[PDB]
C-alpha cells in the first residue's frame, strides 16, 4: 500500500514530527493544508482553517479540530508536473498536455536551462542518472571528452567513461559532456558531466526565446506559430537523430548467406563507399537506396542487400558486427549480424511541432528572415510570435506570467529600498531584492511568484546597455514592423518563454504512395508508413462522396486502387502511355458471385 | 512651401564597432521607411567572409571525439561558428592550425594566409591535456547571407571533409529612431537617427556605404 | 431533478401542522420551502427531516 | 459580370457554364467526354484526322484537355443530348 | 488552392512524370524514368510543374461527418513537408494547426477530375447543405480585424465636430485617398467619424431614393457621414453592393455574405471572402489585441458578493445542524446559492471591463470565446463536478489569475478527466443514430423535376398582436425559407403577391411581410406524389448552391449527415455502468430523437382528443377522469386511467392566463390533454398520414432547437417520408393484394387505379407508421435483401416470381461494382 | 557581389491617370525593403501646387451656405480641393473667380495668371441658381505631400479667409503588394506590384522616375562614405 507523509498537529501547533500514512489511516483524521499560516513555532494565525476529510470533503473547520498537516504543497504532483511554473494559473487538461509533451521532447545539440523554472529540475536530473556525479570527494586528475579521471582524498583513483553519440531506444542522442576543469576540488554527489538535456545539473529540455504575444499577417492562425531564421542559423532548436539498421547472414540450406563486395552485376559506383568486406565505410553519407552492407544469399547468387529506406539519410557513425567465428552468441541458424548506425542533424522546419510547459503547442507555419521580424527600439528582433486568440479560451495564462518573469530575469532588477520596501515586496525573501542579467529564478508550483511580487517587479527591470527601458510596468514594449518600418500603433507584450521541441516531426509523418506492395489476403495495399501503404477510405467518406453526387471517384477508389488487380495494371499502362484512362465495361466484383449462383441452378442474365 | 534644404548625413562614433548616423532634414512619414530599407539591406546583403568547411586529422565526421580534447567535434564546430574573418580575395583559401599538449586553444593560433585576418584572437576553441593534438585546416570563402552545409557528395571526391553552416554578415545589430523635430517650428520635418553595430570584420560606415550602393542600384530602375 | 420534484410536489404539498410546546408552527409536507431573505427560515419542512420526526414517531 | 480575373481552374467560371447545360452533373459528363475526344485526337497521329475534330479552340503550352473542353463550352462551340 | 510538397506530389504523380520524362527525351525507357524518379534527379522537378497544373486533389480529414470534410483544391508546389491549407476551409474540416494531419487523394479519370473541379472545389462549397449558412467566412483574426476597422471611436484624431464657424467644418475630405494621406501624417484615425465624398461606392437605399431619381451611376458623387475603415471595407465588397456603415460583428459578415450569394454569383463571393481575409489579417496585426496580466482585470465588488453569499451558505448549515434540512437538500440549496454568485461576478465583470480591452474585444467581436471563460479567468471558476457528475457545494472562489489553491486544483481535476471520455462515447452514440438514418435514407434520390401536384403544408410566416406591426416567426429560415410555393400568395384584395413555383427567400419573405400575410401553403416531400423518390419542386432548392436542386441529387444522405453531425451537441443517457433509471426525471435529447425516428411509444404519454367538442373534468385521489362531449355528433368519449403526477395541459392563450385545462372548455381534434408526449399511432388513427409527419418533424426540431442546432426541416421531411411509405391491407378489392400483407403506396395506386376493365371495386388498404429500422428492412430489391440474412427465402421467392432488380437504392451497385444511381451515374447523365 | 538575373520594370495602363507597375525578379526580402519607400516618396516627395485657402463674399461669420448658390460651402470647398492647378512662382499666388449671373460655373471660368495653369477646366464647381452671383479668392502655392489646414491665426489679418487641407501631391493613391515568383526552380523570390493613381498634371511613370531620383540621391548620400563592395546589376 502506498504511503505519503504528514505533519502531526497536537493542539493547533504544527509539530515537526512526520507520519507516513496510508489512505485507510488518513480517512480517520482531518488533514490540513501546507499554506496554512503559522506565527510562533507553529500555531495557526486564523480560526477557520481549510482541510480535507474522509471522502475528500474539503471544509473549513476550527483549527482545534485538526490532527495532521501536509509537509509541502506539490505533494500531490509528480516530477513532470512539479516542473511546470505557474501551474495554479493553468487549467488541468492543458497541464496534462504540458507534462505529456515535456516527456516527448527531443534533446538538442547545445542545451540551455530555463531562466524562470522550478526548484524541481536539479533533482530530476541527479535522481535520473544521465548526469555523472562524484562517488568520492577529491580533485580532478584528467578531463577528456570520453574519459574523466579523479584522484580522491583516500588516494583511490576513479575513472568515469562517458557516453558519446550513443543511440537511445527512440532515436535520440545520448551524448554526455564534461563540465569540470583539471585541478577542481569536487565534493561527493557533485556533477562531473552533463547529459543530453541538462546544463550544470538541471533539466534543460528546451530553450528560452524572445516572444511577442500578438497576431501577425495570418501566419499564426489557429495555434500555428512563427519563427526567426536565427533559430536555424545558430543551430538553436537543432537536434541529432540516430538510426539503427541490422542485417543477418543466416542459414538457408542452399549454401551460406554470405556478406561480400562482389555483388551481382551493379554499378561499381555503388560499391565505392564499401570496405573490403562489403560493409559501408564510416564517415560516408547515405541516401535512400544507397547500399550499406552487401549480403548475398545463395540461389547461383542473388542480391538481397541492406539499402537505405525511404525518406532517410545521414552520416555513418559506426558499426557493430557480431560473427560466429568468435562464437560470442547468435540465435538459431545465424552466422553473422551487422548493425549500421546513421546520424542526421535535423533543424526546425515548417511543420515541426513546438510547445511550452503549459499546454501551448503548435506547428511552425512561417520561418521569417530576421529583417522582417518585429524588433525592439534597441534593434533586438523577437524569435517567436504567438497569437493572442488561443490564450483565454484555452486557459493557460501561466505562459504570460512566464514571459513576464523571463524578461524580469534576462534583464535584472533592483528594488529601490532607499525609502523602505514597497508594500508589494513585504512578503519577498531578501536576496530577491536585486539580481543581475541572465539570472535564474524558481517559482514552485503552489508557493512561488505572485502578482504583486511580479507587477512592481516589472518596473525595476534594469535598463539596457544604452540606459533605455525596453519594457514597461505592464509587460509591454513598442515594436516595429520589419517589413513596413512603422511602429505598431499599440504596445505589445514581450518577454522570454521556455519552448520545447518535440518528437512529432514532419520528416517522420510525410507519407505518400502511388504503387507498391499489397496484402495478398484482402488484396488491398498495406496499412502503414513503414509498410509503404495507402490511406483508409472508409464508409463515412463514401457517404460524403455520395452526397456530392460523385460516382466516378467512388468507382475509381473502390476498384482501380485497392481490389481490382487487373485494372490497376491497365491504369498504370494507360497513364504511362498517355491514353484515356479506361472504364470497366461491366462491373467486375460480380463474376464469382454470378458463377456460384448459376452453379446453384439459378438462371442469371446480365441484361442490357 | 518648397524646402531647398537638401538632406545631410552626419556620423557619430559611439565605439569601435558601432556608430550612429543622422540624416536631416526629411519629409514627414519619410524617416522610418528609409531606416527600415537600410536595416534590411544591412542585416541581409552585406558581403563578408566565414568558415565554409573544416578538416581535422583523425576524425571522420562531426559525431566523434578527438583524444586529449575536452570538446567533441560538435562543440568545436559550434565555436568555430563564432569566428570572424576577412578575405580580400574572391576565391577559397585554406587556413591551418596545429597545437599540442596541455594548451588552451584560441583563435589566436590559426596562422592565416596572406590576405586573411582574424579579429577575435581570444576566442575559445577547445582545451587540451598532455595527450591532446589538435590539427585542423579551415576553408574560408566569400559570400553573403546564410548558406547551410554544402553536403559532401554535391562537391565530389571528398572524405573526412566536414561542411559547416556559413554565416556571411559582418553586421550584428541595426536599429533606428526618428525625432520629428521642426526647423524653427515653422513647417514639419523629420530627423532619422540610424544606429549600427558590427562584428569587426568591417566598420559601420562601410556597411552603410554598401547598403546605400545596393539600394541606389535598385531604385535606379525606376529611371528608364 | 428540481423540476420533476416540483411537478410531483404539486399534488398534496402540506401533510399537517405540528404545534409544539413553544408555539413553533412546523408545517410538514413533501418539499423544503425556505425564506431566502429571512435567515432561510423554513416555511415547509420535508417529511424526511429530523424535525419532521414528531409526525411519525 | 462585375468580377475580376478568374484565376486558374476558376477560369472559365462556373455560373457561366451551368447555363450552357442543364445542371452540374451533365457538365461533368459534357466535359469528360470531350476530354476523351481531345486525348484520342492527340494520341492518334497515323490515322487521318476524321471523327476527331480536335480542339475547337487554340490550345496553350499544354492546357490539359479538360481546360480546353470547358473553354470551348464557354464559347458555345458544342452541343449535347441527354439519355 | 492548396500547398503540396515536392516529395509528396512526386510520388502521387509518378506515372505522369514518367510519361513526360519520356516524351521530352530525358528518359529513353519507362524503366530509366522510374529509376530517375526514384533517385530524385534535378530534371524531375521542372516536369512536375507542367503536370501538377489544372489537376485537382482531394483533401480529407477524419472523422468525416459531412461532405465538406472532403474538398478539391488546386495544387501549388511548395518546398517543405507540410501542406498549406487556406484558413477558411478549416471550420468544415474541423482542423487546426496544433499538429493535426490531413490526407490527400488524387483522381485519374477525366470524370473524377471534373467532379472534383465542379462539385467539390472549395470555391463552390461556401455554404452548408444543412442551413444555407456560409462556412468559408472570416474567423477569429479576420473577425477582430474587421471589427476594429469598422468600429467608431469618439474623440479620435481628425473627427468631425463642425468647428462652430471658426473654421467651417474641420473634418471633411473630398475623397478616400485624401483621408489616407491624412492618416499617414497622423492627422486622421481610421476609426474616426468624418464626411467623405464617394463616387465609386453605391449609397444605401434610404439615401439613394433621396439623392438620385434615375439610378445611381458610378461617378455620381454623394456624401457619407462615416469612417474610413468602413469605406475601405465596402471597397472590398462588389461594385453594385450598397454601403453598410456598421460595426462588422460576425453576424453582420454572415448576413452580408448570405445577401451576396442571394444576389450574386459564387465566384464573386469567393473573391470577396478572400479580400476580407487579407484585410482582417492586416487589421488584426494592427489592432493592439494582446494579453498581459494588466489586461486581465478583477472587479472590486467580488469580495462583497462572496461575503454576502457566505452569509447565506452559513445560515443554511446552521439550519441543517438544527435539523430543519437534510444533507442532499442542503447541497442543492448551496449549489443554488453559488450559482447566483458567479452570475453576479460575470455581470460586474462584463460591466467593469472597458470595450477597448482585448480580452472582451475578442469575445464581443464573435472571433472566439465566451464570457464564461472570461469570468473563470478574471472572476471565479465557481462550482465543479465530482466523478459521479454531481456538484461539490464548496465552490472555487479563485480565478486562474489569482491562482488556485491545492484543494481547488485537485477537485477541478475530477471533472477535468471526466471530459475526455464523454467526448468519445458521444461520438459512438451519434454514429449509431447516423447509421440508422443513412440506412433508411440513401435511396431518396431526386428523379423528376415536378410531380405536378397541388398539395402542400401550411407554414406560418409572421404573427401580429394587440399592436399593428406583424412579429415575424422565429422559425422561418428552416420552415418556409428555401421552399417552393404551391398556391399564388394573395392579400385581402385578391391579387398575387408571390406566384406559384416561386423559390422563397429573404427578398420574397420580406415582401410577404411588407404586405402582411401570416400563413402560406408550401410544397414538401411529405406530399410529393412521385413513385421513385421526390421531385425538385417539392424538395425545394439546395442550401449549398442556393439554386433549385438538380436531378439525381442524393438528398437523404445530406439529411442523415445534417441531423447526425450535431448529435454530440445534444444531451444523452448517462454514461455510468449502473445505477437507477435516470428517466424518472425528464431526458429529452438523443433519447427523444431515437424514440421518434423509431416511432415507439413515448414514456410521458398523454391522450389526444378523439373528437372535437367540450371537456368535463373530474378528479379522484390520484386519478384524473376526462370526458369529451362532441359539439355536433354524440357518444361522449372518455379517458379515465390518467395518472395525476402527469400534469394537465397548459394552454396560455394571449389574454386570460388560462393555463391548466379546465372544466367547461373546448378541445379540437389532436389537442393533447396532458402535458407530455403523444403516440404517433393515435395521432395517425385520428388524423392521417399528413398530420403525423408534421407532429414528428415539429418534435424533432423542438429537440434540436432547445439544444441550439439549426436544421432545415426538409431533411426531417425526408426522414419521415421514409417512415410512412407503406400500407397494410384487409381488402384486396379488384386488385390482387393478399389481405394481411404490407405493400407500397405507389404500387397500391398503380395496381388499383389502372384497372378500368375488371374494375368493379378498387383496392383498399390503410397506412402503417413504422420506424427507420423496420422501414429500412422493407426494401424492394433481392440484392440488398441477400445483403442481409435469409438469402434462401429471398432467392427462392424471387426466382419463382422471375423478378428484376431496378438498381435504385444504390446499396447494391457497390456490391456489383457499379456506379451509384445518383448524381453523375444515372442514365440521363451517364 | 554580383546579382543573379537583372530585374526589370513593366507598366500596365489600366487607365490614363492610373497605372500598375511590376518589378521582377527581385531577390528575397527586397519587396518590402522598398515598396513602402516608393509609396511614401511618390506621395510626399514630388512638388506640386494646390489651393491653400479661399475667401468668399457673403460668408464671414456663418460658414454654412452662400446665398445665391445651390451648393453649400462644404461642397464648393470639396470641389476646390480637387482643382488641379500648377505654378512656377514658389510663392503664395492669388487668384479670383467671378460669376455674376445665374447659370453654372467651372474651372474654365477662372482667369489664371500667365504663370499658373489649370488642367481640369471641365470640373464642376457650383451651379448658380436664378439671380445668383459668385466671387471667390484663391490662395494657390506649392509644397509637397498633404499638409492640413493652417488655422494658427488667432487674430487673422483677413476675415472670411477659409484655409483648406492642401493636396500638393500629383499622386493621390499608391498601393503595393508583393507576391512570390520562381526563377527556374528556386522560389520564394519577390515580385513587386505597385498601382499608382495621379491627377492629370503628370503621368504615373514620371512620378515613379522622380521618386527614384530622390531615393538615389539619399542612398548616394549614404554611399558617399566609402563607395565600395555593393551589389551590381
Ligand atoms: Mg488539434
Ligand atoms: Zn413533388
Amino acid at each position: 500500500f502506498i504511503e505519503t507523509p504528514y505533519r502531526k498537529v497536537e493542539n493547533g501547533v504544527v509539530t515537526d514530527q512526520i507520519d507516513y500514512l496510508t489512505a485507510d489511516e488518513e480517512d480517520r483524521h482531518v488533514v490540513a493544508q501546507a499554506n496554512s499560516p503559522t506565527d510562533e513555532n507553529g500555531r495557526f494565525t486564523e480560526d477557520r482553517v481549510m482541510v480535507r476529510k474522509k471522502g475528500g470533503e474539503v471544509e473549513f473547520v476550527s483549527a482545534d479540530q485538526v490532527d495532521y498537516m501536509d509537509v509541502s504543497p506539490r505533494q500531490m504532483v509528480s516530477v513532470a508536473t512539479a516542473m511546470i511554473p505557474f501551474l495554479e494559473h493553468d487549467d488541468a487538461n492543458r497541464a496534462l498536455m504540458g507534462a505529456n509533451m515535456q516527456r516527448q521532447a527531443v534533446p538538442l545539440v547545445r542545451s540551455e536551462a530555463p531562466l524562470v523554472g522550478t526548484g524541481m529540475e536539479l533533482r530530476a536530473a541527479i535522481d535520473a542518472g544521465d548526469v555523472v556525479v562524484a562517488d568520492k570527494t577529491g580533485v580532478i586528475e584528467e578531463v577528456s571528452a570520453d574519459y574523466i579521471t579523479v584522484m580522491a582524498d583516500d588516494g583511490t583513483r576513479q575513472s568515469y567513461r562517458l557516453r558519446k553519440f550513443a543511440r537511445s531506444n527512440h532515436g535520440t542522442c545520448a551524448n554526455q559532456r564534461p563540465i569540470v576543469d583539471a585541478g577542481q576540488r569536487v565534493e561527493a554527489g557533485q556533477v562531473i558531466a552533463d547529459g543530453p538535456c541538462t546544463q550544470n545539473g538541471e533539466m534543460a529540455l528546451g530553450k528560452n526565446l524572445l516572444v511577442a504575444i500578438m497576431p501577425w499577417e495570418g501566419h499564426n492562425y489557429e495555434d500555428a506559430i512563427i519563427l526567426s531564421n536565427r533559430l536555424v542559423e545558430e543551430d538553436v532548436l537543432t537536434s541529432i537523430h540516430i538510426e539503427e539498421h541490422e542485417i543477418d547472414a543466416r542459414d538457408t540450406k542452399l549454401g551460406a548467406e554470405e556478406i561480400t563486395r562482389d555483388i551481382p552485376n551493379v554499378s561499381d559506383e555503388v560499391l565505392a563507399d564499401l570496405d573490403e568486406r562489403g560493409i559501408v565505410r564510416i564517415g560516408a553519407e547515405v541516401r535512400d537506396g544507397d547500399i550499406l552492407v552487401g549480403k548475398v544469399t545463395p540461389k547461383e547468387v542473388r542480391d538481397t542487400s541492406l539499402k537505405v529506406p525511404h525518406g532517410e539519410s545521414g552520416k555513418v557513425i559506426g558499426i557493430r558486427v557480431f560473427s560466429r567465428e568468435d562464437d560470442d552468441e547468435l540465435p538459431a541458424g545465424v552466422n553473422e549480424l551487422v548493425r549500421v548506425y546513421v546520424a542526421q542533424k535535423r533543424k526546425i522546419s515548417d511543420g515541426d511541432k513546438l510547445a511550452g510547459r503549459h499546454g501551448n503547442k503548435g506547428v511552425i507555419g512561417k520561418i521569417l528572415p530576421v529583417e522582417d521580424m518585429p524588433f525592439l527600439p534597441d534593434g533586438t528582433p523577437v524569435d517567436i510570435i504567438l497569437n493572442t486568440h488561443g490564450v483565454p479560451r484555452r486557459m493557460n495564462i501561466g505562459q504570460i506570467l512566464e514571459t513576464h518573469l523571463g524578461w524580469v530575469a534576462k534583464a535584472g532588477w533592483n528594488i529601490d529600498v532607499a525609502a523602505g520596501v514597497p508594500d508589494w515586496a513585504s512578503k519577498l525573501p531578501e536576496e530577491l531584492y536585486s539580481a543581475p542579467a541572465d539570472s535564474t529564478v524558481a517559482t514552485p508550483v503552489f508557493d512561488g511568484a505572485q502578482e504583486g511580487e511580479l507587477a512592481g517587479l516589472l518596473g525595476s527591470t534594469l535598463p539596457n546597455r544604452d540606459g533605455e527601458v525596453m519594457v514597461d510596468a505592464d509587460g509591454k514594449s513598442t515594436l516595429f514592423d520589419g517589413r513596413s518600418g512603422e511602429p505598431f500603433p499599440y504596445p505589445v507584450t514581450v518577454g522570454y518563454m521556455y519552448i520545447l521541441k518535440l518528437h512529432h516531426l514532419v520528416d517522420d509523418k510525410i507519407h505518400a504512395r502511388s504503387t507498391g506492395p499489397y496484402s495478398m489476403i484482402t488484396q488491398q495495399p498495406l496499412g502503414g508508413k513503414a509498410q509503404f501503404g495507402g490511406q483508409r477510405f472508409g464508409e463515412m467518406e463514401c457517404w460524403a462522396m455520395q452526397a456530392y453526387g460523385a460516382a466516378y471517384t467512388l468507382q475509381e477508389l473502390l476498384t482501380i486502387k485497392s481490389d481490382d488487380t487487373v485494372g490497376r495494371v491497365k491504369v498504370y499502362e494507360a497513364i504511362v502511355k498517355g491514353e484515356n484512362i479506361p472504364e470497366p465495361g461491366i462491373p467486375e466484383s460480380f463474376k464469382v458471385l454470378l458463377k456460384e449462383l448459376q452453379s446453384l441452378c439459378l438462371n442469371v442474365e446480365v441484361l442490357s | 512651401m518648397l524646402i531647398s534644404q537638401r538632406p545631410t548625413l552626419s556620423e557619430e562614433t559611439v565605439a569601435e564597432n558601432r556608430s550612429r548616423f543622422v540624416i536631416e532634414p526629411l519629409e514627414p512619414g519619410f524617416g522610418y521607411t528609409l531606416g527600415n530599407s537600410l536595416r534590411r539591406t544591412l542585416l541581409s546583403s552585406i558581403p563578408g567572409a566565414a568558415v565554409t568547411s573544416i578538416r581535422i586529422d583523425g576524425v571522420l565526421h562531426e559525431f566523434t571525439t578527438v583524444p586529449g580534447v575536452k570538446e567533441d567535434v560538435t562543440d568545436i564546430i559550434l565555436n568555430l561558428k563564432g569566428l570572424v574573418v576577412s578575405s580580400d580575395d574572391d576565391e577559397p583559401v585554406t587556413m591551418y592550425l596545429r597545437k599540442q599538449g596541455p594548451g588552451v586553444v584560441t583563435a589566436g593560433d590559426i596562422v592565416p594566409p596572406a590576405g586573411v585576418t582574424v579579429h577575435n584572437p581570444d576566442m575559445h576553441i577547445a582545451t587540451l591535456n598532455d595527450k591532446g593534438k589538435l590539427e585542423v585546416e579551415l576553408v574560408v570563402e566569400r559570400g553573403r547571407g546564410y548558406v547551410p552545409a554544402v553536403q559532401n557528395k554535391a562537391s565530389g571526391a571528398e572524405i573526412g571533409r566536414i561542411p559547416v553552416d556559413s554565416i556571411y554578415s559582418p553586421v550584428l545589430k541595426v536599429t533606428y529612431k526618428v525625432e520629428a523635430t521642426r526647423v524653427e517650428q515653422r513647417t514639419d520635418f523629420d530627423k532619422l537617427i540610424i544606429d549600427v553595430e558590427t562584428k569587426n570584420s568591417i566598420s559601420p560606415r562601410d556597411a552603410l556605404a554598401s547598403a546605400g550602393g545596393t539600394l541606389v542600384e535598385l531604385f535606379g530602375l525606376a529611371r528608364e | 431533478k428540481d423540476i420533476a420534484r416540483l411537478n410531483v410536489a404539486d399534488n398534496g404539498l402540506c401533510f399537517g401542522r405540528l404545534d409544539t410546546l413553544d408555539d413553533a408552527r412546523l408545517y410538514i409536507g413533501r418539499l423544503g420551502i425556505f425564506d431566502r431573505d429571512n435567515d432561510f427560515e423554513p416555511l415547509l419542512l420535508d417529511w424526511r427531516a429530523p424535525m419532521a420526526r414528531p409526525f411519525y414517531v | 459580370s462585375a468580377y475580376d480575373t478568374p484565376l486558374g481552374i476558376t477560369n472559365p467560371p462556373i455560373d457561366e457554364l451551368l447555363s450552357r447545360a442543364s445542371s452540374k452533373y451533365a457538365l461533368v459528363i459534357y466535359a469528360a467526354k470531350r476530354a476523351r475526344q481531345i486525348n484520342d485526337y492527340y494520341n492518334q497521329l497515323g490515322d487521318g484526322i476524321l471523327e476527331y475534330v480536335g480542339p475547337l479552340v487554340e490550345p496553350g503550352l499544354q492546357e490539359k484537355p479538360l481546360s480546353i473542353a470547358l473553354r470551348e463550352i464557354h464559347g458555345d462551340l458544342l452541343e449535347h443530348t441527354e439519355g | 488552392q492548396c500547398g503540396l510538397p515536392k516529395l509528396m506530389a512526386l510520388e502521387l504523380f509518378k506515372p505522369f512524370v514518367m510519361k513526360r520524362l519520356v516524351d521530352l527525351n530525358h528518359a529513353q525507357n519507362i524503366k530509366s524514368a522510374k529509376r530517375m524518379v526514384e533517385r530524385q534527379r534535378p530534371q524531375v522537378w521542372d516536369v512536375l510543374e507542367e503536370v501538377i497544373a489544372e489537376h485537382p486533389v482531394l483533401l480529407n480529414r477524419a472523422p468525416t461527418l459531412h461532405r465538406l470534410g472532403i474538398q478539391a483544391f488546386e495544387p501549388q508546389l511548395v518546398e517543405g513537408k507540410a501542406i498549406q491549407l487556406h484558413p477558411l476551409v478549416c471550420e468544415a474540416f474541423n482542423a487546426d494547426f496544433d499538429g493535426d494531419q490531413m490526407a490527400v487523394h488524387l483522381p485519374l479519370s477525366a470524370e473524377a477530375q471534373a467532379e472534383a473541379r465542379i462539385l467539390m472545389l472549395s470555391s463552390n462549397n461556401i455554404l452548408s447543405p444543412a442551413s444555407g449558412k456560409p462556412l468559408a467566412m472570416p474567423r477569429l483574426d479576420m473577425v477582430t480585424g474587421l471589427y476594429y476597422l469598422t468600429t467608431l471611436v469618439e474623440g479620435a484624431t481628425g473627427e468631425y465636430q463642425a468647428a462652430t464657424k471658426d473654421a467651417p467644418e474641420q473634418g471633411v475630405y473630398s475623397s478616400p485617398a485624401e483621408a489616407i494621406m491624412a492618416m499617414d501624417r497622423g492627422a486622421l484615425s481610421v476609426r474616426a467619424k468624418i464626411k467623405v465624398r464617394l463616387t465609386e461606392l453605391r449609397p444605401p437605399t434610404d439615401l439613394e431614393a433621396q439623392l438620385f431619381e434615375n439610378g445611381w451611376k458610378p461617378g455620381d458623387a454623394w456624401t457619407a457621414e462615416t469612417t474610413l475603415g468602413r469605406v475601405m471595407f465596402n471597397e472590398l465588397l462588389p461594385k453594385s453592393y450598397p454601403f453598410v456603415n456598421e460595426q462588422m460583428h460576425k453576424k453582420v459578415q454572415a448576413r452580408i455574405i448570405n445577401d451576396l450569394a442571394e444576389r450574386f454569383p459564387m465566384i464573386v463571393v469567393a473573391q470577396t471572402v478572400d479580400k476580407l481575409k487579407d484585410a482582417g489579417f492586416y487589421w488584426a496585426t494592427r489592432s493592439g489585441v494582446t494579453v498581459s496580466m494588466a489586461d486581465v482585470l478583477v472587479p472590486p465588488q467580488k469580495q462583497e458578493i462572496l461575503e454576502r453569499h457566505e452569509a447565506e451558505a452559513d445560515a443554511i448549515e446552521r439550519k441543517y445542524q438544527r435539523g430543519a434540512l437534510n444533507h442532499t437538500e442542503r447541497n442543492e440549496s448551496l449549489v443554488k446559492i453559488w450559482q447566483d454568485a458567479t452570475e453576479e461576478v460575470g455581470k460586474a465583470l462584463e460591466e467593469f471591463y472597458p470595450a477597448d480591452n482585448p480580452i472582451i474585444t475578442i469575445v464581443k467581436s464573435g472571433a472566439t470565446g465566451n464570457l464564461t471563460q472570461t469570468r473563470t479567468l478574471a472572476g471565479m471558476k465557481g462550482l465543479v463536478t465530482n466523478p459521479k457528475g454531481e456538484f461539490i457545494p464548496r465552490p472555487i472562489k479563485s480565478s486562474f489569475r489569482e491562482g488556485l489553491t491545492v484543494l481547488e486544483y485537485f477537485i477541478n481535476t475530477h471533472g477535468a478527466r471526466k471530459g475526455l471520455a464523454d467526448t468519445a462515447l458521444r461520438t459512438a452514440d451519434s454514429g449509431y443514430l447516423t447509421r440508422r438514418l443513412v440506412d433508411v435514407s440513401q435511396d431518396v434520390i431526386v428523379r423528376e423535376h415536378d410531380c405536378e401536384t397541388e398539395r402542400g403544408i401550411n407554414v406560418t410566416l409572421a404573427e401580429r398582436g394587440p399592436d399593428g406591426t406583424l412579429i415575424r416567426d422565429a422559425h422561418v429560415e428552416t420552415s418556409a425559407f428555401a421552399r417552393t410555393l404551391a398556391t399564388d400568395a394573395v392579400d385581402a384584395n385578391g391579387n398575387v403577391i408571390i406566384e406559384r413555383g416561386h423559390d422563397l427567400g429573404d427578398p420574397a419573405i420580406d415582401a410577404l411581410l411588407a404586405a402582411g400575410i401570416t400563413t402560406v401553403k408550401v410544397r414538401s416531400v411529405l406530399t410529393c406524389t412521385s413513385a421513385t423518390g421526390v421531385c425538385a419542386m417539392c424538395y425545394g432548392r439546395s442550401m449549398a448552391t442556393g439554386k433549385l436542386v438538380d436531378i439525381g441529387e442524393a438528398v437523404g444522405i445530406v439529411a442523415a449527415q445534417s441531423i447526425g453531425e450535431p448529435g454530440t451537441q445534444l444531451t444523452m443517457r448517462t454514461f455510468h455502468q449502473g445505477g437507477v433509471t435516470g428517466g424518472a426525471d425528464i431526458v429529452g435529447g438523443l433519447p427523444r430523437v431515437q424514440e421518434l425516428f423509431e416511432a415507439r411509444v413515448p414514456r410521458n404519454k398523454a391522450p389526444i382528443a378523439d373528437v372535437a367538442g367540450r371537456v368535463r373534468l373530474e378528479e379522484s385521489d390520484k386519478f384524473f377522469k376526462i370526458t369529451i362531449v362532441p359539439d355536433d355528433g354524440g357518444e361522449e368519449v372518455v379517458y379515465d386511467k390518467l395518472s395525476k403526477r402527469q400534469r394537465l395541459r397548459v394552454i396560455t392563450h394571449e389574454d386570460g392566463t388560462e393555463g391548466v385545462l379546465s372544466d367547461g372548455d373546448h378541445v379540437e381534434v389532436g389537442d393533447q390533454l396532458m402535458e407530455g408526449a403523444a403516440d404517433p399511432h393515435e395521432v395517425l388513427r385520428v388524423q392521417g398520414p399528413r398530420e403525423v409527419q408534421i407532429h414528428l418533424v415539429k418534435e424533432v426540431q423542438e429537440v434540436y432547437r432547445a439544444q441550439g442546432v439549426s436544421i432545415h426541416d426538409k431533411h426531417i421531411e425526408v426522414i419521415v417520408r421514409q417512415m410512412l411509405r407503406r400500407v397494410t391491407i384487409i381488402d384486396s378489392g379488384s386488385t390482387e393484394f393478399l389481405p394481411g400483407s404490407l405493400t407500397e403506396r405507389a404500387e397500391f395506386e398503380a395496381e388499383n387505379r389502372r384497372v378500368v376493365a375488371e374494375g368493379g371495386e378498387p383496392a383498399a388498404g390503410r397506412p402503417v407508421l413504422m420506424g427507420i429500422t423496420k422501414a429500412s428492412l422493407a426494401t424492394d430489391s433481392w440484392l440488398s435483401a441477400a445483403s442481409f440474412q435469409e438469402t434462401t427465402r429471398v432467392l427462392t421467392d424471387a426466382a419463382i416470381n422471375c423478378r428484376s432488380d431496378k438498381l435504385n437504392g444504390l446499396k447494391e451497385n457497390v456490391i456489383i461494382g457499379k456506379l451509384i444511381p445518383a448524381g453523375t451515374g444515372i442514365s440521363r447523365y451517364r
